[PDB]
């Protein structure tokens, strides 16, 4: 409570392209896996600023299983030179399902904030080093 | 959609060089405010937050802390109620 | 029917009511949960409680995406008491600031201060599980954890507090207004062997009472034994929130001069009072305990929250504080 | 004997005096050396700097029992500069706080912000060496360290300011009385091309000119050029002792209003003054700077302590490690 | 002269028994640090009175509110006196 | 909250004396044991001379050592001061008696005593 308060995602400055670059590299060295810009074949467009990342959930890895975190990242200009790297979980998924099981039906079971935040965090440490 | 590992070939070249690539979208109004952005008296929870919205459900929100730690948070549904967990994690 | 008999049936519904609700039910439709990385430094952690105006945070470890236990003011009460009354060096205590929550719990976990694994319930499980889980050890407040099946990761969903359980009850139970049997007539609250202090007791002596008596508070009384104030264990967070551990040598007195103006009351009642009102007080004000006083605010006993809650829930160096 | 010539003979006497004293000789007869563990967290390091009302401290590495360098505000101007222009996230310097002084100065090591070994001198070596050291190496104060032959350990004895050193002179050399050659005659102190902010100038930009012009302060003027104030890197300490790095987005204006009342002065003087008076302002107040100004408080140049000492300290030659490169960082304040 | 092994009697239980030589008493000359002296920045707040030569190289400590040790000691360097005061990591 | 000699102490002197030895045991220090003089023990017991493995020297080479005199005084009833005193560096083969290592060894003693 003094404008050191809550805002979405991660504030950014400088140039959009340069930022994306940071973000990939951040992802990169995090060990995430991302979606890469595709041009319409004259060259690029807005949605190059909309990355989708796959993350191996560290604890899942380390004890066998192969479960993934899906994180989409948007970048917005707020005013010139100013941006919000908007992060956003859109899920956790072990590649089937477990060894048995899938009781479902209403209404689609737990989406927890973790490990989403835990790697949101992991991201941020990369963006800041 | 379709993923991965390497950083794009352009971008890496060096790229102040005109190219005048797309600018990112502008910030939409709903992303302009977190419910974590405060409160109300009558106790009983200083923990109650307004009904979040639908669309800004699972995003990342941050705050700086004067304490050498990270303040991360997100809102989710749990059955039919909404938990905004807010985490005070450490750096690296 | 009978003042006595209508409590009976009241309790029978209050009990019946509790069971039919899930812990989940007590939660507000939309709340906020603050959760701390178990790796956090003690100091930092303490600041966090302060400017967030809370007394407790669930630890998260993550690494496990597992729950790392429940950080509460009892955490510092137990270690402080341990360090007093063992050691010989009065500033040994200040090392508590090197510690990380881990390390701290670790030490607590190696003196008896924490049971082998922390305590239970699932949110959709009966509210009774919650009470029984608290009841069977002060634990005073309890995490509600579920598991994200798809990930095997625990999802801390909230923390249920005796007070919020009771206030949610005072609110959903007509029956609370039919609990009108005077206390002097019931077996509730403690009324002999009261642990108390005077403005001149050292805070660390109080602290020493709180742990070994397992209590969250101590009534403060003058020579005539008039109730003046209390010393809670949250009043300890405020004593060391800035890392002054010598601050613990103050008489209760000087230490109350610090107490910031946020403070929930100090509630009193007469031995001839009854739950129905005590619930009504609960319904509106943040009670924690009530003290039983005579016409001259002389301390007759202590009715506490667990005291009450237990009373509802069934009618068929030695050593540590529970929670806060 | 002429004004021009009395100075000549004066400086020479001072010079010799300087060579006839050992750095030790500048130390009080009994003092207080505050020291930091290399391993301390940056956050603590600030609180401790501030508590003990000081702006630098020798670092100490028990492990080896060796001097680990000299924590200075520059360290902070320095990485702080580095983040603002080389990183696309504002918050995210913040991290600074997390670092231990080790991790911190290895980042400075990493960005070329501190040289490999640090310059130190033997307390019992001539004062002249310490003034050269400091002149050659642009460092505004230098640790004094000896060697315990028995243990082989490095005993920090003190750290000399340039200030203390001039004040040493001014108390001890009757000869300052005889320095009556106005400034504008003497080639000394910068007089052109002056970095200066306004009170609307963002606190990081000032931090920017500091590192990079490698200066300890920057005068704050206003439209009509009138000296208002000075922003010093020691003003940073106050800026972030709170652990609030958002504090760096303050106009010099606002950050100034946070400045606790213990500030030394802003010292102005006239282009026509002369070392003798300068040398004795030094004797009385605590001058870190002189803003050479005119009848109307309009800045004209900047006579500096290094300026002085260095000038008091070369007859024929300069010692060209002067300068070393463009857009560098910041010496040590 | 130099053992490596805690004396037998001091060790185990009912160490509370046969004797009680007491420690001496705190001599006046301790009890006062030269480091609690001049509040003021008269030129150096670094500047201190002269220590008592007998209580020369002795340990002195102070509370910090920062989870670290504050250790100090006055030694004689040549003919002048450093009172070093380290803030060490707790560990 | 400010400067005082040695390390403050609660309780009963000889416990403390024991605690001291103990922290003196687990830092690696050697030390004198008490001197019984006739029907046993003197107040000289509250006076440990200790000998110390410098770390950095018995690291890169040097068999170099270091002496500290621990002394216990009483200030009030139940209150004592562990006065610690540097008295030597002798590489087991005027001229600066630096406060280091002595302070770091002080740092260790202390750390030991507090856990
Ligand atoms: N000073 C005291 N002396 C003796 N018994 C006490 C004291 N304070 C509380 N008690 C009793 O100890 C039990 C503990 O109550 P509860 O589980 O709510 O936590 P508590 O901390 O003990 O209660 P409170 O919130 O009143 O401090 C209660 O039965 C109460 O009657
Ligand atoms: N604001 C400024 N603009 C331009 N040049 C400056 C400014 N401040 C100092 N200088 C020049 O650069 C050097 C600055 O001196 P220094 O680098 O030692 O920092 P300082 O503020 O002058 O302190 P000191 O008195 O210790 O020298 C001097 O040689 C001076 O002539």
């Amino acid at each position: 409570s003094r404008r050191n308060k809550w805002h979405f995602g991660v504030r950014c400055r400088g140039d959009a392209p340069e930022i994306l670059l940071a973000v990939y590299r951040a992802l990169q060295r995090a060990g995430a896996q991302f979606t890469v810009p595709k041009p319409v074949n004259g060259k690029y467009r807005s949605d190059m600023y909309t990355i989708k990342s796959r993350w191996e959930i560290p604890h899942c890895k380390r004890e066998g299983k192969n479960t993934y975190a899906y994180i989409e990242l948007q970048l917005y200009e707020v005013m010139p030179g100013c941006f919000m790297l908007d992060v956003k979980s859109n899920g956790y998924k072990d590649i089937y399902s477990h060894p048995e099981r899938t009781a479902d039906h209403g209404m689609d079971d737990l989406k927890s904030s973790f490990p989403f935040l835990d790697l949101c965090a992991m991201l941020v440490c990369k963006l800041f080093s | 959609e379709q993923y991965s590992t390497e950083i794009p070939a352009f971008l890496t070249s060096n790229t102040l060089q005109e190219l005048k690539l797309p600018k990112p979208p502008s910030l939409p109004p709903h992303l302009e405010k977190c419910i974590l952005n405060s409160n109300t008296a009558y106790k009983e929870d200083q923990s109650v937050l307004p009904n979040p919205n639908h669309v800004l459900l699972n995003h990342l929100a941050a705050a700086n802390t004067q304490l050498g730690v990270l303040a991360l948070s997100a809102t989710t549904r749990y059955h039919r109620k909404y938990v905004t967990t807010a985490m005070f994690k450490n750096f690296d | 029917m009978d003042v006595q008999e209508t409590q009976k049936g009241a309790l029978k519904e209050i009990q019946a009511f509790i069971r039919s609700r899930t812990s989940y039910d007590v939660l507000p439709t939309s709340f906020r949960l603050i959760v701390f990385d178990v790796t956090l430094f003690v100091k930092t952690s303490l600041s966090l409680l302060t400017l967030n105006n809370i007394v407790s945070a669930p630890l998260w470890d993550s690494e496990a995406n597992k729950f790392a236990g429940l950080l509460t003011m009892a955490d510092f009460v137990n270690v402080i008491k341990y360090y007093y009354q063992s050691s010989s060096f009065p500033e040994a205590i200040a090392e508590i600031d090197k510690f990380r929550l881990l390390g701290l719990r670790e030490v607590e976990r190696k003196i008896g201060a924490i049971p082998p694994e922390t305590i239970y319930v699932h949110p959709m499980h009966s509210l009774m599980d919650a009470c029984l889980a608290m009841s069977k050890s002060r634990a005073r407040r309890i995490p509600l954890i579920d598991v994200d099946g798809e990930t095997g990761s625990e999802m801390i969903v909230s923390v249920l507090t005796q007070y919020r359980i009771l206030k949610f009850i005072s609110m959903n139970c007509k029956e609370t207004a039919m609990l009108r049997v005077p206390l002097n007539q019931m077996t509730i609250g403690t009324w002999s062997n009261l642990a108390t202090a005077s403005m001149e007791t050292k805070v660390y002596d109080v602290i020493k009472m709180l742990a070994e008596k397992n209590i969250s508070a101590v009534p403060i009384v003058n020579s005539e034994g008039t109730l003046l104030n209390v010393y809670e264990s949250v009043d300890v967070m405020h004593l060391i929130q800035d890392g002054d551990y010598s601050n613990l040598d103050l008489s209760v007195g000087e230490a109350l001069l610090k107490r910031p103006a946020n403070f929930d009351g100090v509630h009193t009642c007469r031995a001839t009072d009854r739950l129905d009102g005590i619930f009504d007080a609960i319904k509106h004000s943040r009670v924690h305990r009530l003290f039983v006083v005579d016409e001259n605010l002389k301390l007759e006993g202590i009715l506490s929250l667990a005291d009450i809650l237990n009373y509802i829930i069934y009618d068929k160096t030695d050593n540590f504080e529970s929670a806060v």
